[PDB]
């Protein structure tokens, strides 16, 4: 019971079914070309390696089609026609679904690291490029005293590109983490026991301010 | 707070989502990895949640009589005759009763009793649950099914529940006993 998660089950079914089908098809074509056409008394034959067949089936699944290698037995060519009809649908659906699954992993995982005696403030609730810039413009304002407080955002969303830029610009003193203050593990991730303060921000433009409060 | 309090008010709260139980209490020393049945607020009898009823489906099937027993206790005695009388839609028909039906007022009841004083307190003074059990059944027909004990014996009024202690299980005069009784 090691495939504990639905995405991981789907991943291993995709990879194994694709690889096992590709390998077995390469074996069948390797048999056909090296054996030759039986209705030509095996006179028409072509000495591919298994690896040349394996390569050639990838070059045809992808529709790249060099023609550096190609089938020349009638059984080989008829197998290539069947293989094209079947495996273009496999490859063209497999590659995007693998790309979605490997694209799913959360970027802003991990945990904040506490510097020697340095203060930090956790910030949560309505976190967006708008609310964060409105906040940081005053909070990090140059006319304040040089106080070494670090700002640690904690929110469920992936940050939008404008916010990722703002976070990279302030990388020395601003951090962001995927999570919610509703989970004790996320509070531990941002080391909130050792934070100086925590700020909770409201979406002022929400559809029900009683619900937001 | 109140005049001549607070967290001493006895509460029971139904929860729609089990994991919210972590917010229900402080001085908690909990971990969110705990399942509901192990959490301090559930073990103290302060929380309840509909998820703990789910095995009523399976227990229903494995022993029908067990599902009747739980109903006869928790309902206080809602027999299928009452369910039929309510299903007539007339409302709950009542009045004075014949002695022949009124005899059923001798049902057994769930009760809770203290070892702090009264005839059982001798066992609360450092006796064992089996000594108490045998004595109380023998002299009163009172059948003991568990204990309710302070978590902070060394502090808070929280008490945890102990289903069916061993015979040699120690007692305190602060303990309260869950019992089945006829008076
Ligand atoms: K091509």
């Amino acid at each position: 019971n090691v495939l504990k998660t639905s995405t991981l089950i789907r991943l291993v079914q995709l990879v194994v079914s694709f690889v096992s089908l590709w390998l077995t098809a390469a074996g069948f074509l390797h048999l056909l070309e090296n054996s030759g056409d039986p209705f030509f008394d095996f006179g028409n034959a072509q000495h591919l390696t298994y690896w040349e067949c394996l390569y050639f089936l990838m070059v045809t699944m992808s529709t790249v089609g060099f023609g550096d290698i190609f089938a020349t037995t009638v059984l080989g060519r008829t197998f290539v026609v069947i293989f094209i009809m079947i495996f273009i649908g496999l490859f063209a659906s497999f590659i995007p679904e693998i790309a979605e699954i490997l694209g799913k992993r959360q970027k802003y995982g991990g945990s904040y690291k506490k510097e020697r005696g340095k203060r930090h403030v956790v910030v949560c609730g309505y976190i967006t490029f708008d609310s964060v810039s409105n906040f940081l413009k005053d909070f990090l304002h140059k006319d304040r005293e040089d106080v070494d407080v670090e700002i640690v955002f904690l929110h469920k969303g992936l940050p939008g590109l404008e916010l990722e830029g703002l976070l990279k610009r302030h990388f020395t003193q601003v951090e962001y983490f995927w999570g919610s203050v509703m989970d004790a593990n996320d509070l531990e991730r941002v080391k909130i026991q050792e934070a100086d303060a925590c700020l909770v921000l409201a979406n002022k433009y929400c559809q029900d301010p009683d619900q937001e409060d | 707070t109140f005049d001549d309090a607070g967290a001493n008010v006895p509460l029971i709260t139904e929860l729609a989502n089990d994991s919210n139980v972590q917010f229900l209490d402080q001085d908690d020393d909990d971990d969110p990895d705990t399942e509901l049945y192990m959490t301090q607020p559930f073990a103290c009898g302060t929380a309840f949640a509909v998820s703990v009823l789910d095995s009523l489906m399976s227990t229903s099937y494995f022993n029908d009589n067990a599902l009747t027993l739980i109903r006869t206790l928790i309902t206080g005695g809602a027999t299928p005759e009452l369910e039929q009388i309510l299903a007539e839609g007339a409302g709950m028909r009542g009045g004075y009763c014949s002695p022949a039906v009124l005899a059923n007022r001798d049902r057994c009841r769930v009760a809770q009793i203290s070892l702090f004083d009264g005839p059982l307190a001798q066992f609360g003074q450092g006796g064992h649950y089996g000594e108490l059990f045998v004595y109380a059944l023998r002299h009163f027909g009172i059948l003991c099914i568990g204990l309710y004990r302070f978590r902070d014996t060394n502090p808070s009024s929280k008490r945890y529940v102990i289903t069916n202690p061993p015979e040699d299980f120690p007692l305190l005069p602060t303990d309260q006993v869950y019992v089945l009784t006829y008076k």
